[PDB]
RNA sequence: AUGGUGAACUAUGCCUGAAUAGGGUGAAGCCAGAGGAAACUCUGGUGGAGGCUCGUAGCGGUUCUGACGUGCAAAUCGAUC
RNA sequence: UUCAAAUGAGAACUUUGAAGACUGAAGUGGGGAAAGGUUCCACGUCAACAGCAGUUGGACGUGGGUUAGUCGAUCCUAAGAGAUGGGGAAGCUCCGUUUCAAAGGCCUGAUUUUAUGCAGGCCACCAUCGAAAGGGAAUCCGGUUAAGAUUCCGGAACCUGGAUAUGGAUUCUUCACGGUAACGUAACUGAAUGUGGAGACGUCGGCGCGAGCCCUGGGAGGAGUUAUCUUUUCUUCUUAACAGCUUAUCACCCCGGAAUUGGUUUAUCCGGAGAUGGGGUCUUAUGGCUGGAAGAGGCCAGCACCUUUGCUGGCUCCGGUGCGCUUGUGACGGCCCGUGAAAAUCCACAGGAAGGAAUAGUUUUCAUGCCAGGUCGUACUGAUAACCGCAGCAGGUCUCCAAGGUGAACAGCCUCUAGUUGAUAGAAUAAUGUAGAUAAGGGAAGUCGGCAAAAUAGAUCCGUAACUUCGGGAUAAGGAUUGGCUCUAAGGGUCGGGUACGAUCAACUUAGAACUGGUACGGACAAGGGGAAUCUGACUGUCUAAUUAAAACAUAGCAUUGCGAUGGUCAGAAAGUGAUGUUGACGCAAU
């Protein structure tokens, strides 16, 4: 029974801050409070508290992450050429 | 005397309702009563066989 | 601040060096339904905490009663 | 006239760090035989959040080589290092993210955090929730390495500036909208009494020298030298421009 | 205060026993010249100040 | 209808201030000051409650028999039994693999 | 001008404590249903979000330019806010 | 407020009885923190004082009164404060707090000239002050005083330190057995060193359970009303710390190997990293039964007497209910660029130095036994009279406990318990007033201005415009309805059923229908006026205590500046000085 039109989460916040800044929080809280998958166990039970920190609900695997997502483009990135570098020194 | 009245359904009127229905007897108590014995007539009759567990589990989460 | 059931090991209290004083109560109590009977417990004072020992059937009671040291100081009721 | 607000900042009355609350100080191991001579493993035992602090710390504990016991170190988590992980701190360690290497060991490219801006200062650069330097090369005598800092500024420093690879954590954490002046309240809570921030130009004159008038403005240039003695200095500051920045920065 | 420290209770103690009238007698002294307690103090007229 | 007053001098709410309302044999109500509660010990390896261990106020521990302070399995009301399972096996497998790491780079020193 | 005393009021930070009837609203998440070739749309529930709201205590102090104005009071009292 | 009595030279004002009221458990009730310092209590008592009085008092005079191993302090650490080798400063002093320092004390062995010289290893921990709301060893009930009580009395406990023996346990397999396991237990040696836990921690939400309170049936008592009516109205029926056994949501173990996926919360989570199922293990919050303990306390009846005051009997029993109320707790869930102290102190484990038996050893973390627990505070007020405001000032000043009805309700209004009935008094009722109200017909013509005042108001149902950041605007606006009494229907628990139902027990909610009245019904109390625009600030928030609350300040948002630590900005007389900085450009500083 679709509740908002499009606020979303952002719903709660009413009529104040104006438009674009709920649309900007709205994405980023999406992102925050959503349930990730566990590069460990495999089961999606990654969830987040205070930034940078992803926890797994069952196993108990505790990850650095991004201030509102788990893996952030700008690591990953360095992360593969991180790969890439030390691939140069055993090769 | 009065609470005998009452609890024989008397000056329960619009004229002497004075918080709203909601504040009365709210909505979710009501809903936490129906679902719970929904949820427990279901338990009975499958700890029993009137019903089989296929048939008990969709009616859960039909409920 | 103690209840105690083995007889055989309550009379060996009584006979315990430091316990000088005890004392039997008497409670008149009803039984299972209908009628009464005669309740009494046998409290022995040790240094440290009150040991007592009920005997509901009298007639253990009574016996139990003459087997109390005869150096022990016995408050009746 | 009286003592301006920036002026009074320095004396710290109201205005030291608020500071109960913080995990310790996060820097790295002492440069000690081990660390400069091969490598030695510790445990990352928990990562955790720091109070006032945008990236979160990993508490990382490791063997004492010289008495028999366990000694931790308070590190500022790099992302993706994780609870469990061994930690290899060395310069004969290996190019892992989490790791700690001198920046001599790392080809260019290289991604480091937490870098010392001399060996063994136990880590002085970038250790803002997001920041990195890159090594952009070494010169083998005397040797440095250079590296471009997350400024943009490009420095020197010794091949032996330790350094642990990969980006810190918590990055992002200033792309979202702030909202109310309660979270901004609540930021500072836990930094410094510098909020809210009244406007010299709403002061008067005695207070600063951006106070009174008729209508509230500058009165003169307000960029001011960097030969201003205390009290003058308030607006920009030895601004060598000043006006919208048109056009793509991103130092050449 | 209701939950005092000694030092506080001695004062307190050695200012009740100075709160008396003047002991009659004094004045029958040869060339007494003290009439009343002049220095007299009640507890709802004047604070000890500690 | 009945009311009650603290016990102590202290008046306020605090953690170490809680009363419980009790009916005395006099017939009457009073106050009963509530000692904070405990809680349990918990496993230095996972974190949990340790079962076994009984919980007190951490001074009471030393007015209890020892063994209301362990269970018998080696680190006994340290470490969470299933938590111990882990660290055996671990252990043999990391001294066995050891063994192999060994003949192994004895074997690369011996032919090459 | 010189040398002294004040943060028992009040301003601001820190530490450690405590306190706030009863209502209105119904944000995410979740469950069951409906339509449609498809993409997708829709309904009834559940849930309990907010520097949200009505309003006590609380904190404040709008108006009467009310009382008082040699006062109860060197700032109070009433009503309304 | 009133009547009478009593006392007294004297009574509107003191005491007692009666009466009429009030506060109405968010108290005018019962206690405390700060502050006071004897105001507490008894006797005496009225010159001043209590803006009339006075026989009365928080006044005067004279005495009495504050009892702790467990309640606080005392210990610990917090922000902070501050000695010390030092470094500045003419100097009063300023800086630093582990700092550029040759920083100090413990376990026992060696002594068998003797008491502590040296024989090992450690430990390099680096003053001290700072919380009567944070941390923290341990006490409860009954009774008792003119005035003290978790402090005295009675009874029953517990803690810490010190001593120690007796019993048990243990051992010829020396340093315990049992259970597949989770784990069991009355015990069951354990140095240095290491390590883990506890102390120890946000806030809101619903859900679960405890306690006390509230409601209520039966019975056994006492009281009240009884022209009439009421198998009635009111009230007593209690059980502390502590101790034995038992008791748990959570968690965990064994068996087992799951799609037709199952289990499952109010709230969608969980399972091949082993679900559902069956069987077990654990924490003991909490509760039960018993000991404490009926001997106490509570309620009556029946004799006794100036007296102390007794004596003697009984009875003190069994239940029911829940979106109840306050609190407490649990397993969960929401929120954060906020993720919500420290230290003392206690335990455990890893380790295995050492020491220890069969002719007799080992053991005090098992039981029972002996001793000791210093110092200071403890009275009362805590406020329209014990504190601060010149004062017994309508101001100010931190907190816990919290009954019945109406009703959403800790609102208003009425009441039980408790407490008050204090505020100069009498006679009249002109003007003008201050506070409370009403007014025909008109309806803002009043006035700078609708200032004041009036209107509105709860709930149920119906109905709801522009515009919009789609969240709102919205209780938009606009409507109807509401009492009593008498029925109807709907919505639940508990059981047995070979491997369709029947039986009982207990709850106000919602909707519908009759009848009924001078058309009244949110009947007092309670409780929004609405609408169309212009200016202006986005919003919530802020300020001129005592003439300005605004459009002023703040804010998120935007944008500019400085800075890579040999630094930016800022402090200081100086400095081996300081703030930012437990910091590092997703940063700090400045507009
Ligand atoms: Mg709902
Ligand atoms: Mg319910
Ligand atoms: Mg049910
Ligand atoms: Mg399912
Ligand atoms: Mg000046
Ligand atoms: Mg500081
Ligand atoms: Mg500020
Ligand atoms: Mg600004
Ligand atoms: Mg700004
Ligand atoms: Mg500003
Ligand atoms: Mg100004
Ligand atoms: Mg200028
Ligand atoms: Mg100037
Ligand atoms: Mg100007
Ligand atoms: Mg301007
Ligand atoms: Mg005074
Ligand atoms: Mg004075
Ligand atoms: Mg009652
Ligand atoms: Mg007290
Ligand atoms: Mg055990
Ligand atoms: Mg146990
Ligand atoms: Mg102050
Ligand atoms: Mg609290
Ligand atoms: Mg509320
Ligand atoms: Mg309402
Ligand atoms: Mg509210
Ligand atoms: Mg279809
Ligand atoms: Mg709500
Ligand atoms: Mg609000
Ligand atoms: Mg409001
Ligand atoms: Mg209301
Ligand atoms: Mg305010
Ligand atoms: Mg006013
Ligand atoms: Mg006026
Ligand atoms: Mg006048
Ligand atoms: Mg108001
Ligand atoms: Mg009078
Ligand atoms: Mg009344
Ligand atoms: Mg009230
Ligand atoms: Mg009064
Ligand atoms: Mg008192
Ligand atoms: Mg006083
Ligand atoms: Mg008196
Ligand atoms: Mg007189
Ligand atoms: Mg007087
Ligand atoms: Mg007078
Ligand atoms: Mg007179
Ligand atoms: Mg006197
Ligand atoms: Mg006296
Ligand atoms: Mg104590
Ligand atoms: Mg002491
Ligand atoms: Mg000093
Ligand atoms: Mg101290
Ligand atoms: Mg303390
Ligand atoms: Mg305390
Ligand atoms: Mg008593
Ligand atoms: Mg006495
Ligand atoms: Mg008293
Ligand atoms: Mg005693
Ligand atoms: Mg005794
Ligand atoms: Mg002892
Ligand atoms: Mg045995
Ligand atoms: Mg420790
Ligand atoms: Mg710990
Ligand atoms: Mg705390
Ligand atoms: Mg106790
Ligand atoms: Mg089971
Ligand atoms: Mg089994
Ligand atoms: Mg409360
Ligand atoms: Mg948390
Ligand atoms: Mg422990
Ligand atoms: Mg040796
Ligand atoms: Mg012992
Ligand atoms: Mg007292
Ligand atoms: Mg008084
Ligand atoms: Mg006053
Ligand atoms: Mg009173
Ligand atoms: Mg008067
Ligand atoms: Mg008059
Ligand atoms: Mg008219
Ligand atoms: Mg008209
Ligand atoms: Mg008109
Ligand atoms: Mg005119
Ligand atoms: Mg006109
Ligand atoms: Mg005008
Ligand atoms: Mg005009
Ligand atoms: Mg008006
Ligand atoms: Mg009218
Ligand atoms: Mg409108
Ligand atoms: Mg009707
Ligand atoms: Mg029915
Ligand atoms: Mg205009
Ligand atoms: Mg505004
Ligand atoms: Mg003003
Ligand atoms: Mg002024
Ligand atoms: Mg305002
Ligand atoms: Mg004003
Ligand atoms: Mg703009
Ligand atoms: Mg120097
Ligand atoms: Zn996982």
């Amino acid at each position: 029974a679709k509740r908002t039109k499009k606020v979303g989460i952002t719903g709660k916040y009413g009529v104040r801050y104006g438009s674009s800044l709920r649309r900007q929080v709205k994405k980023l809280e999406i992102q925050q409070h959503a349930r990730y998958d566990c590069s460990f166990c495999g089961k999606k039970t990654v969830k987040r508290g205070a930034a940078g920190i992803w926890t797994c609900s069952c196993c108990k695997k505790t990850v650095a992450g991004g201030a509102y997502t788990v893996s952030t483009a700008a690591a990953a990135t360095v992360r593969s050429t991180i790969r890439r570098l030390r691939e140069m020194v055993e090769a | 005397a009065h609470a005998q009245s009452k609890r024989e359904g008397r000056h329960s009127g619009y004229g002497k309702r004075k918080g709203t229905r909601e504040a009365r007897l709210p909505s979710q108590v009501v809903w936490i009563r129906r679902l719970r014995v929904l949820r427990r007539l279901l338990a009975k009759y499958r700890d029993a066989g009137k019903i089989d567990k296929h048939l008990y589990h969709v009616l859960y989460k039909e409920s | 601040a103690r209840e105690i059931t083995d007889i055989k090991q309550f009379l060996e209290l009584t006979r315990r060096a430091d316990v000088k004083t005890a004392t039997v109560k008497i409670n008149k109590k009803l039984n299972k339904a209908g009628k009464p009977f005669r309740q009494t417990k046998f409290k022995v004072r040790g240094s440290s905490s009150l040991y007592t020992l009920v005997i509901n059937d009298a007639g253990k009671a009574k016996k139990l009663i003459q087997s109390l040291p005869p150096t022990l100081k016995v408050n009746r009721l | 006239g009286r003592v301006i607000r920036n002026q009074r900042k320095g004396a710290g009355s109201i205005f030291t760090s608020h500071t109960r609350l913080r995990q310790g100080a996060a820097k790295l191991r002492t440069l000690d035989y081990a660390e400069r001579h091969g490598y030695i493993r510790g445990i990352v035992k928990q990562i955790v959040h720091d109070s006032g602090r945008g990236a979160p710390l990993a508490k990382v504990v490791f063997r004492d080589p010289y008495k028999y016991r366990l000694r931790e170190e308070i590190f500022i988590a790099n992302e993706g290092v994780h609870t469990g992980q061994f930690i290899y701190a060395g310069k004969k360690a290996s190019l892992n993210v989490g790791n700690v290497l001198p920046l001599g060991s790392v080809p260019e490219g290289t991604i480091v955090s937490n870098v010392e801006e001399k060996p063994g200062d136990r880590g002085a650069l970038a250790r803002a929730s997001g920041n990195y330097v890159i090594i952009i090369g070494h010169n083998p005598d005397e040797n440095k390495t250079r590296v471009r800092l997350p400024s943009g500024a490009k420095k020197v420093i010794s091949s032996d500036a330790r350094g642990v690879i990969g980006v810190i954590a918590g990055g992002g954490r200033v792309d979202k909208p702030l909202l109310k002046a309660g979270r901004a309240f609540h930021k500072y809570r836990l930094k410094r009494n510098s909020w809210p921030k009244t406007r010299g130009v709403a002061m008067n004159p005695v207070d600063h020298p951006h106070g009174g008038g008729n209508h509230q403005h500058i009165g003169k240039a307000s960029t001011i030298s960097r030969g201003a003695v205390s009290g003058q200095k308030a607006g920009l500051i030895a601004a060598r421009r000043t006006g919208l920045l048109r056009g793509s920065q991103k130092t050449q | 205060a209701a939950q005092k420290s000694f030092r506080i209770k001695q004062k307190m103690a050695k200012a009740k026993k100075q709160n008396r009238p003047l002991p009659q007698w004094i004045r029958l002294r040869t060339n007494n010249t003290i009439r009343y307690n002049a220095k007299r103090r009640n507890w709802r007229r004047t604070k000890m100040n500690i | 209808a009945q009311r009650v007053t603290f016990r102590r001098r202290n008046p306020y709410n605090t953690r170490s201030n809680k009363i419980k309302v009790v009916k005395t044999p006099g017939g009457i109500l009073r106050a009963q000051h509530v000692k904070k509660l405990a809680t349990r010990p918990k496993c230095g390896d996972c974190g949990s409650a340790l079962q076994g261990i009984s919980t007190l106020r951490p001074r009471q521990y030393a007015t209890v028999s020892k063994t209301h302070k362990t269970v018998s399995r080696a680190y006994g009301g340290s470490r969470c039994a299933n938590c111990v399972k882990e660290r055996i096996i671990r252990a043999f497998l990391i001294e066995e693999q050891k063994i192999v790491k060994k003949v192994v780079k004895e074997q690369t020193e011996a032919a090459k």
